[PDB]
């Protein structure tokens, strides 16, 4: 049952490397999200928001990332972007809700957050649920490579924030929910 | 393998990369223009410099993608803005040899002292006395000098800058496939690669003769009143029939006759609308002048302003103790920030200012969406032409109305409507002739067309015979008197205020439609008129993605610039310009000449 934590975890993951972690059965008292922050984006697809508390469901995965502004409605399902076609892809069947909140300052600098990383590059787009740690360089072109400087380019990308940035260009805490029953 | 299209990946990585890098530049470049120390402008520069670096090596990247394989649209614009390559293929000391000349002539342009006989030592700049002198003086003899004393010991040194630049400017634009420089700046209105929307160079030649052609007359009738107007003020020395003496034009060129309001006013016991003495009893601090900016703005559907434009942008003034540059300046840094630099004092002309700098963010909000390279004005004249129209739109005394500063029964009589509009025209027309002669003129000289030894004798024979403008002494080729002017000695496109002037007024009208003005089109304000919000909302979410005649096509309707919206504004002056002239001779002779005399 964690969710007083998973969404306040520091220095969340990149996109590309989005952390998942399972929520086996416990209390189930998520109902507290809701008083956690004004939240930019609630939507609960697959479930309605009124019957969070009341339905009951057998495995949770919090997927938890930092995206844009420009970039949370891409965290729906189908919605193709970048966040959705090479970083985070939600299956059409989308069962759980889509948390997202700002995080302009807890995950913003100055000099440049160049921490959080989004995959601009990839051959093939993400299958649902699926994660692409590797960072092998992209082709981006057909001579193939060896390094950067030709065609090739590395598949990810900083994302630059800014303490100022516009609120889409602004950082964005997106703890997504997962359920699933056996 | 990959499409030759995959530039589409390589603009991608290049737009994340230019967003950023663009942003740290125009930050370090925003708090150094309002926040002026050392280490300040130590940052900008580093800023620009590597920003300036890093256009270079994705201009030899983009190198590789070739244009005749790309078509989307939009890819192959980026890529053309790319590998333009423009200054960096002019050999090493050319484009440097150049980059002196262009940083000489810049210095003499604004570190340059004219004096006067009796006191060598009290000597000023243009910037500095030399202007007002131009706007306040007012005589003919203190303006005679200052004028010639001007083109003296600043043009003429700034002539031989002037003729290696013409030359070098020519072979940097023929090694970018261009014909000459004037070629290369109205590359910038080429449009082809569109069907039916194609553009050409010469085709913006083509277009200023024939609207000009229809600007000839309210400019010879106003011409005429202000030579009228002027023989009372200077009553001995313009001819009834010949051209006005250049330095009788309210400055220093003789750009805008705004200056010479004073002497030529229709009425001059009708004061003109000026509310700073009205929002003073109001006690409107420096916000709300704003406020009710983006309320205006948020009155034809234009969305409301950000929350990181009200907390970082400067629109309380300097602050008295950091240096900050003044100039109104509407800022689009880069990711989602938009800020606007103005220093303003609660003022009419700040308030139609803070309208303006406030079109230009709305139209950068608008274009954001769009990619980086294709994030500006669809031309040279759209952003200036938003930014005025919406000035024009809050100068309207029935604007000023639903806002408390006019009394709810005042009623402009035609006076004061003569008054305003002639004031306007000054500042429009009268600038007209001068764009259009002086960019004439620049493009015929990169073409050579202007050989050296005749490049003042054409410049004031076009001077006589389009501005209508004599000069009061004969300048020999020792003379370079365009270069005279800030954007000729420092490498601006000039003919962009003339095509600006057409579109705005051309924005101003299709607005007015849009909005269901019925009066004339100078009382028009497009406020309230969600209607008129998207019509040129349609126009400001195209960047340079659609050509410039698109976006035209978009918000005003017609292919190609007109100059009738132009003169629909001022029908009314035209009329009564006629009428004021029915004795005085409406024209100019090329031939009359003060020495000549």
């Amino acid at each position: 049952c964690p969710f007083h934590e998973v969404f306040n975890a520091t220095r969340f993951a990149s996109v590309y490397a989005w952390n998942r972690t399972r929520i086996s059965n416990c209390v189930a008292d998520y109902s507290v999200l809701y008083n956690f922050a004004p939240f930019f984006a609630f939507k609960c697809y697959g479930v309605s928001p009124t019957k969070l508390n009341d339905l009951c469901f057998t495995n949770v995965y919090a997927d938890s990332f930092v995206i844009k502004g420009n970039e949370v409605s891409q965290i729906a399902p189908g919605q193709t972007g970048n966040i959705a076609d090479y970083n985070y892809k939600l299956p059409d069947d989308f069962t759980g809700c889509v948390i997202a909140w700002n995080s302009n300052k807890l995950d913003s600098k100055h000099s440049g957050n160049y921490d959080y990383w989004y995959r601009s590059f990839r051959k093939s787009k993400l299958k649902p649920f699926e994660r692409d740690i590797s960072t092998e360089i992209y082709q981006a072109g057909n001579k193939p490579c060896k390094g950067k400087g030709p065609n090739c380019y590395f598949p990810l990308q900083s994302y630059g924030f800014r303490p100022t940035y516009g609120v889409g260009h602004q950082p964005y805490r997106v703890v997504v929910l997962s359920f699933e029953l056996l | 393998s990959t499409i030759e299209e995959q530039a589409k990946t390589f603009l991608d990585k290049f737009n994340h990369e230019a967003e950023d890098l663009f942003y740290q530049s125009s930050l370090a470049s925003w708090n150094y223009n309002t926040n002026i120390t050392e280490e300040n402008v130590q940052n900008m520069n580093n800023a620009g410099d590597k920003w300036s670096a890093f256009l270079k090596e994705q201009s030899t990247l983009a190198q590789m993608y070739p244009l005749q394989e790309i078509q989307n649209l939009t890819v192959k614009l980026q890529l053309q803005a790319l590998q333009q390559n423009g200054s960096s293929v002019l050999s090493e000391d050319k484009s440097k040899r150049l980059n002196t000349i262009l940083n000489t002539m810049s210095t003499i342009y604004s570190t340059g002292k004219v004096c006067n006989p009796d006191n060598p030592q009290e000597c000023l700049l243009l910037e500095p006395g030399l202007n007002e002198i131009m706007a306040n003086s007012l005589d003919y003899n203190e303006r005679l000098w200052a004028w010639e004393s001007w083109r003296s010991e600043v043009g003429k040194q700034l002539r031989p800058l002037y003729e290696e630049y013409v030359v070098l400017k020519n072979e940097m634009a023929r090694a970018n496939h261009y014909e000459d420089y004037g070629d290369y700046w109205r590359g910038d209105y080429e449009v082809n690669g569109v069907d039916g929307y194609d553009y050409s160079r010469g085709q913006l030649i083509e277009d200023v003769e024939h609207t000009f052609e229809e600007i000839k007359p309210l400019y010879e009738h106003l011409h005429a009143y202000v030579r009228a107007k002027l023989m009372n003020a200077y009553p001995s020395y313009i001819s009834p029939i010949g051209c006005l003496p250049a330095h009788l034009l309210g400055d220093m060129w003789g750009r805008f006759w705004t200056n010479l309001y004073s002497l030529t006013v229709p009425f001059g016991q009708k004061p003109n609308i000026d509310v700073t003495d009205a929002m003073v009893d109001q006690a409107w601090d420096a916000q709300r002048i704003f406020k009710e900016a983006e309320k205006f703005f948020v009155s034809v559907g234009l969305p409301n302003m950000t929350q990181g434009f009200w907390e970082n942008s400067m629109l309380t003034d300097p602050g008295n103790v950091q240096k900050a540059v003044c100039h109104p300046t509407a800022w689009d840094l880069g990711k989602g920030d938009f800020r606007i630099l103005m220093c303003t004092k609660v003022t009419m002309d700040d308030f139609l200012t803070a309208h303006h700098e406030m079109g230009h963010i709305q139209y950068d909000m608008a274009y954001a969406a769009q990619p980086f390279l294709l994030r500006n004005g669809a031309n040279e004249g759209f952003h200036e032409a938003v930014g005025e129209i919406m000035s024009l739109s809050a100068a309207t005394p029935k604007h000023l109305k639903s806002i408390g500063l006019l009394s709810p029964d005042f009623q402009e009589d035609n006076e004061t409507e003569i008054n305003f509009l002639l004031k306007q025209a000054l500042t429009i027309v009268g600038t007209l002739p001068f764009t259009y002669m002086l960019e004439k003129w620049r493009w015929m000289v990169f073409k050579g067309e202007i050989p050296k030894d005749q490049w003042m004798k054409k410049w004031w024979e076009m001077k006589r015979e389009i501005v209508g403008v004599v000069e009061p002494v004969p300048h020999d080729e020792t003379y370079c008197d365009p270069a005279s002017l800030f954007h000729v000695s420092n490498d601006y496109s000039f003919i962009r205020y003339y095509t600006r002037t057409l579109y705005q007024f051309q924005f101003q009208e299709a607005l007015c439609q849009a909005a269901k003005h019925e009066g004339p089109l100078h009382k028009c304000d497009i406020s309230n008129s969600t209607e008129a919000g998207q019509k040129l909302f349609n126009m400001l979410r195209l960047g340079k993605s659609e050509p410039w005649t698109l976006a035209l096509e978009n918000v005003v309707g017609a292919k190609n610039m007109n100059v009738r919206p132009l003169l629909n504004y001022f029908e009314p002056l035209f009329t009564w310009l006629k009428d004021q002239n029915k004795n005085s001779f409406v024209g100019w002779s090329t031939d009359w000449s003060p020495y000549a005399d």
